[PDB]
RNA sequence: UACCCAUAACCAUAUCUCCACAUCCACCU
């Protein structure tokens, strides 16, 4: 549930990297950012109860 | 001290030679008291939101929603002037919205644009009902005056004067019936309004908006404090008390309580808001390093630093330009 | 002009001057030499520039000259506190005062050295005399000079009159500006600082 | 804490009871020399001393 | 005023650093 979470942000920050996006060779690196899902998943492992 | 030349034990009272610190521990800092010039009012929130609100008590005011809504969104309370009528009698203290309170400010006032190289069948001083064509295609909405330019049209509930002499009374006065406008005698006032005067066709327009109290939030609540005294309130509750049955003199005596209490403790409500908000002393709410050079901090420190950057705001804005919306 | 001094820097200044008029009057002499010497430069270099000449001259101890013409100085007439003529000062006021600025061409510029802080009330009561005389000041504290900087000058006290007239509208007012920013800065700090800032340009390629 | 122990809470309770014998200076001197008069306590340890 | 008369300037007094809060797990009533 935590990753889908996670997975739920990237989505949505992938959503915004398109809507501003020009061109469309740009898969890998102008699409997906790490940063929501792996933050998420320390959370998790780490601060929940 | 920042220096340190007059610091000693046989001169530590002389006043430093670079400086102006008399010797002294940091607890100062745990007693020496900041404060803050608010440039608008604002309202301790305890008397307005206490159950029995000491605001809402003092004043005839309804706790629950006039006190907060006059007190944060833009509705209008206002003392001297309510004669003016809106199929409404008369106001002293009512609460109205600033849509229709906007609208009895300044007459009742519609325009409608003209297009140029037309002259329209609506000459300056033209009287327009509901229904009169006032072109090939306009028509109107109700019963005033519609005065044309080159290229528009003001329709204004409002009464028109032809004089031919000289004026009395000039633009931006607001008069009463029975004062005279221009022409000395020979044309006075019908009604409460401001006077206009054209002099294209040397004519004294009169709206219906007299002058009229409009205020807003905390200060509007300075204003009813400024205004209200204690005695005759204290003697008014104990004449409403003394004569009816129980139900009504519950709340009069609840209130008349805490005029009693005003009245007989010294301080006046007048300072029952709060206009320079003070700060506690910096000790009392200190940024501590904790590691790394991170600063844990009291949340007393971000809730100043808040109320600091909201004050600037205000004083920059309404130092540069008015946007009445955004300065709401 | 130099009086009152050690005979070695009078050999050191003198060889070290590079041609320049030096003149001294040490404290070996008798005073009454230093008296002669001083005035009849003065005569000589107001001759000078009433002959329209561009005269500057570097008076030595000017405080501790008035000590000096003190020494000189016998009566005192009554005595004010400290101990000078009412007319001592007006031989040292006559030759400072002379020194100004002419449209006729020429000049005489004088800039003298003060002694004070000395601890006896003659010196700071000189001081307060000729400070309101000059046109300018340079105060050097004994702290900056203690730290053994130098030019140890107390820049806050220090400043000039009228700069407009000497300096231009953009010269007067970016100074203006230069001020406004620099009175702030604390007085050794200011040293480095600027000591660094300067050094990466000459004054006018700084402004430049 | 780390550094040293710390004290004993003394609570309300331990108030209480405290009070409700006839004790008044020990509650007075635990709650003031001995806890928070900076001035009081430096005085009694360089009076005890 | 100068004999009296004129004086005001330079150094030695100490309980603190962090520990705040949140979450969680335990112990004793
Ligand atoms: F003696 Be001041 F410069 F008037």
């Amino acid at each position: 549930d935590q990753f889908r979470v996670g997975l739920a942000r990237l989505a949505r920050g992938v959503r915004e990297r398109m809507l501003m996006g020009s061109e469309d060779s740009l898969t890998p690196a102008k699409l997906v950012n790490s940063r929501p899902l792996e933050a998420a998943i320390r959370e998790f492992f780490s601060r929940s109860q | 001290c920042a220096c340190g030349k007059y610091k000693r034990q046989r001169f530590e009272g002389k006043v430093c030679e670079r400086c102006g610190v008399e010797v002294t521990k940091s607890i100062v800092r745990r007693y020496r008291m900041g404060h803050i010039e608010l440039a608008t009012p604002a309202a301790h929130i305890w008397f307005v939101k206490d159950v029995p609100s000491k605001i809402g008590t003092l004043l005839d005011l309804s706790a629950t929603e006039l006190e907060q809504v006059l007190y944060f969104s833009k509705y209008i309370v206002l003392d001297p002037k309510g004669a003016i009528l809106n199929g409404v009698p008369v106001e002293k203290r009512q609460l109205l919205t600033d849509e229709e309170y906007r609208e009895l400010r300044y007459g009742k006032q519609e325009t409608y644009p003209l297009p140029p190289g037309v002259d329209a069948l609506v000459k300056d001083g033209e009287e327009v009902v509901k229904g009169q064509e006032l072109a090939p295609g306009v028509v109107s909405r109700l019963d005033g005056v519609a005065l044309y330019r080159f290229a528009s049209i003001l329709v204004v509930k409002a009464r028109v004067y032809p004089f031919e002499d000289d004026v009395e009374v000039s633009t931006g006065d607001r008069v009463a019936p029975g004062d005279v406008l221009a022409d000395g005698g020979k044309v006075k006032s019908d009604v409460y309004g401001r006077v206009e005067v054209d002099l294209v066709r040397n004519v004294v327009r009169v709206v219906e908006s007299y002058d009229i109290d409009a205020r807003m939030g905390a200060e509007a609540i300075q204003q009813l404090l400024k205004e209200l005294d204690l005695e005759a309130l204290e003697k008014e509750l104990l004449e409403e008390m003394k004569h009816p049955s129980r139900a009504r003199r519950a709340k009069a005596r609840k209130r008349l309580e805490v005029v009693r209490a005003f009245l007989d403790s010294g301080n006046r409500p007048e300072w029952m808001i709060l206009e320079a908000v003070p700060v506690l002393p910096p000790d009392l709410r200190p940024m501590v390093q904790v590691d790394g050079g991170r600063f844990a901090t009291s949340d007393l420190n971000d809730l100043y630093r808040r109320l600091i950057n909201r004050n600037n705001r205000l004083k920059k804005l309404l130092a540069q330009g008015a946007p009445e919306i955004i300065i709401r | 002009l130099l009086i009152d001094e050690r005979p070695e820097e009078v050999t050191d200044f003198r060889e070290s001057v590079q041609g320049a008029e030096v003149i001294a009057s040490t404290f070996d002499e008798p005073p009454q030499n230093h008296i002669r010497v001083a005035e009849f430069v003065h005569e000589r270099a107001k001759r000078i520039v009433e002959e329209g000449g561009h005269v500057m001259i570097l008076l030595d101890s000017i405080t501790r000259l008035a000590r000096a013409n003190n020494l000189v100085t016998p009566p005192t007439g009554r005595t004010l506190s400290g101990g000078l003529d009412s007319a001592a000062l007006y031989f040292p006021k006559r030759f400072l005062g002379a020194a100004r600025n002419i449209r006729g061409g020429g000049s005489l510029t004088i800039l003298a050295t003060a002694l004070v802080e000395t601890g006896s009330r003659m010196d700071d009561v000189i001081f307060e005399e000729f400070k309101g005389t000059g046109n300018m000041e340079l105060h050097l504290s004994r702290r900056l000079e203690e730290r053994r900087i130098f030019p140890a000058i107390d820049i806050l006290k220090s400043g000039t009159r009228r700069e407009e007239l000497l300096l231009g509208e953009e010269v007067t007012h970016k100074m203006w500006l230069l001020r406004k920013v620099l009175a702030d800065m604390d007085p050794a700090e200011a040293m480095e600082m600027l000591l660094a800032r300067l050094a990466r340009t000459k004054n006018n390629k700084e402004f430049l | 804490g780390k550094a040293q122990f710390g004290g004993q809470r003394f609570g309300e309770m331990e108030v209480w009871a405290l009070e409700a014998y006839g004790a008044a200076h020990t509650l007075q001197e635990m709650l003031t020399l001995k806890s928070d008069d900076i001035e009081g306590r430096n005085a009694a340890y360089e009076a005890i001393i």
